[PDB]
């Protein structure tokens, strides 16, 4: 049932809108979701969709980059 | 790296207006940018911010539904296009390109005013004391025109003067101004002392003398 | 709505002295990313503002280093070692991390620090071009004084009115480093030749009497 | 176990390698498995994955394009 | 390892007439995609090969109607409907369907058709300055023939000889559209001295008459 | 839009070299580009090939591992690094756009020479006739030479001379060319026929004069 990708018990949600930071972990929290962490995703096959998304540390997923838009998963556990 | 804003002009209320801001020295479709305009009060108050590729936009408050920020990545060009135009919209408009964080170069800027004032010449009336010292100092009253930019030229028998040229008041719709000048006692009234009043806008000048 | 709130408005400095301007925020301005998006930039005249110092002590290319920024979450601190002439002009500061909307601070004036000036005075009667057409101005000048900080107080028969005042101030003078100002009383000419006595008052920190400059219309 | 997307029995793979168009069907086709049929995919979640990476068609999921390279997905049923 | 087979190699065609080139594939060109992906090239002499008509049958920007691509499949056809003076040189088709490797078709060469002629021979014997030297490059120039197809038989006392015999052939002729060929014999000085009489011969689709040009060391 | 190669030269086996493809006219990084070169045949074969970004490259079987195609968006310009060149990579080189499934424009090329021969001046042989006709053919046996260019250039009586320019030989590594003139009978052996060969490569003028 998890429309998205599937990791350990949590539902990740591709957001395709574009977004800066702060409105992308705004929109994931109302749905009672959080952005994904760095750590988790960054060695396992998750990366390869999630690189270049906005993490829960502020930053895309891998010069300053606060003041641009990226697109953004919502993680939710199940 | 350059930034360029063009456009600005004198526009009635409810007008539109488009201004443009060209770019140099940088990839421009990289680059994220914004409008930012300093009101008569010399604030600076951000207006509006697109993306590199111009799929995001953000407006301030006051200008959302109002002002359009797009860009042209072809012609390295943005723009700001106003609509519905109020007096509260007069500024110096600035397009400033992120980096760090910050606003890290901008333009010259750009001039718009919102007014339903009529282009009015001035009425210009000298300034003598009524009826002592090292020095005396004489004016013009400059009042009651539009728009802005007027120059006061002052004509004495010395060269040793100083000039003080005062900020026009938005005064009934129109700008009042005034202009001093300190001269020798031993030059005035002894010597004409004129102040010249051009009015570029209306296409006049007005010569005074300042008689005793 | 991110308030940011500059202090002072004006700071009077002399050459070669340090100078301190603060910047403070209705709430942190520390990103989630640990940095934190509070800048400093400079208006001269007739300039447009460049950008000082980026994410709170990082001095953009070109910016010497006698100016240094500090600071964290709500407040924060531009610096200037030893104030130059180049240094002249408006400081603003600005954040960027809770955005939209980005917002300024309303800016610190860095000035020129001098002696102090009485203001030279100087009142004049309505010409009579503007009399003849039914408008009394009744204008004074206050030339010259240090520091900008000045009352004026116009008497009609020895009674002060604050009908139809305008007041208007220089800028710092580039030549002595003084302000002046501009006062105009604006009357009818019939009600302008119900009254005798025009005058002028100056209170200036640099002496506990007023300048007083007069006219009696009957002189 | 689907590492990737799973939708109705089938589970797609991403390969974020950029190919030409026959070296990914080629890959997909030695991996037992398809690229992704287009009006499958087309009104379902997966658009916003698969978007722009090679169908079974030879186009990008939505000028000639043959000769340029777009990232892909393995599909293969569970 | 897609092969593209074109032709003819030449094809002789007056003005105003039409041409028709075949190029066929080592297996089939039909993408995926619906799309057939065979395209034509002009080669125009001293230039670069320029697109004509890219999948199929779609003409590039600037070429006119006259030229029509068409086939399926394998098979493939260019056709000029009416052949311009502008349009000779050498046409390639190209496949980019099964790639890499991005494959052409070995050319296509329109080219003038004229009246027959036969060739204007001479031969030369070697000059002393070559043979004092120790060689002997006896030359034979087969000027202004049409068509292009030419057998050249060296004869040394009568028997041919095919050791060190080099030939260059002309390109069209752009003052009258024929062709001309150089062959030289290579021998030794030693070699030459040994022998007295040499000939080339020339057969030609003109006369059932070969052209006999020969000199005798003895003369 | 236009391509232009450069750096092409003659180079030893076992040498390096590094062409270029300046473009112009098009936004460049939008564009997949080859290399195609067109061999003595007179064949073309398809060398390199190269994404937009540059992040995919190609090669023939014949240069794969020698080869090396790259790109610089930034100042519009394609390479390709050669090493290890046989005297099978003699040709013309030509960068090509990728548009519809195509090479829609090509540069004018740049030409390439692998050969571990040296420079050598050409022996100038005068062909005339043993010990006839309307007219005389003429010649002249320009052999052994390298590299390739030279130019014969024939003094005549007549303005009426038809020339025809055979085209080089490769014979045991070096060039040999041949060109005939056709002149009047009435005017050779009456008149002074000379041909003039220059050879640019090894600064050589060699004038023979045809004497019967
Ligand atoms: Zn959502
Ligand atoms: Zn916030
Ligand atoms: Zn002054
Ligand atoms: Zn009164
Ligand atoms: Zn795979
Ligand atoms: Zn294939
Ligand atoms: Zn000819
Ligand atoms: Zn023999």
């Amino acid at each position: 049932s998890c429309n998205g990708l599937y990791y350990q018990g949590s539902c990740y949600i591709l957001h395709s809108d574009y977004q800066m930071f702060s409105d992308a972990a705004a929109n994931c929290t109302a749905e009672s979701s959080t952005l994904p962490n760095k750590s988790d995703v960054m060695i396992t096959w998750l990366i390869d969709y999630v690189e270049d998304t906005w993490g829960s540390d502020g930053n895309p997923i891998t010069s300053d980059v606060s003041q641009e838009v990226r697109k953004y998963f919502c993680v939710k556990t199940m | 790296v350059k930034l360029v804003e063009s456009g600005g002009g004198l526009v009635q209320p409810g007008g539109s207006l488009t201004l443009s801001c060209a770019t140099s020295g940088f990839t421009f479709s990289d680059y994220y940018i914004y409008w930012v305009r300093q009101t008569p009060e010399k604030r600076l108050e951000w207006v509006a911010y697109i993306s590199n590729s111009g799929g995001n936009t953000y407006y301030s408050d006051a200008v959302k539904g109002r002002f359009t920020i797009s860009r042209d990545n072809a012609k390295n060009t943005l723009f700001l296009q106003m609509s519905r135009l109020k007096s509260e919209d007069t500024a110096v408009y600035y397009c400033a390109r992120q980096w760090g964080g910050a606003m890290d170069y901008w333009g010259q800027g750009t001039s718009v005013t919102v007014s339903s004032a009529k282009t009015t010449p001035p009425s210009v009336y000298p300034l003598a004391p009524g009826c002592t010292g090292s020095s005396v100092t004489l004016g013009c009253l400059v009042k009651g025109y539009f728009p802005e930019s007027v120059t006061v030229t002052w004509n004495s028998g010395s060269l040793s003067s100083s000039v003080h040229t005062f900020p026009a008041l938005l005064q009934s719709g129109l700008y009042t101004m005034s202009s001093s000048v300190t001269v020798p006692s031993s030059t005035w009234p002894s010597q004409t002392v004129t102040c010249s009043v051009a009015h570029p806008a209306s296409s006049t000048t007005v010569d005074k003398k300042l008689e005793p | 709505d991110v308030v940011m709130t500059q202090t002072p408005l004006s700071l009077p400095v002399s050459l070669g002295d340090q100078a301190s301007i603060s910047c403070r925020s209705s709430q942190s301005l520390i990103h989630t990313n640990g940095n934190t998006y509070l800048h400093w930039y400079l208006q001269k005249p007739g300039q447009s503002p460049k950008l000082l110092i980026y994410k709170v002590s990082n001095r953009f290319s070109g910016v010497p280093d006698r100016f240094s920024g500090s600071g964290s979450g709500t407040d924060f601190t531009l610096k200037i070692s030893r104030v130059e002439a180049e240094d002249l002009g408006v400081y603003f500061c600005s954040q960027s991390t809770h955005i939209p909307p980005w917002t300024f601070g309303g800016g610190t004036k860095l000035e020129i620090k001098r002696a102090d000036a009485a203001p030279t005075v100087s009142i004049f009667p309505t010409i009579s071009e503007q009399l003849t057409s039914g408008g009394a101005s009744v204008v004074c000048f206050l030339n010259n004084f240090y520091p900008k900080d000045i009352n004026v107080k116009w008497k009609i028969d020895g009674s002060e009115r604050q009908n139809g005042v305008l007041n208007s101030w220089t800028d710092q003078d580039s030549k002595d480093s003084t302000y002046s100002m501009s006062s105009t009383l604006t009357l009818t000419k019939d009600e302008y030749e119900r009254h005798n006595s025009y005058t002028c008052e100056a209170t200036h920190k640099t002496s506990t009497s007023p300048i007083v400059k007069s006219f009696n219309r009957n002189e």
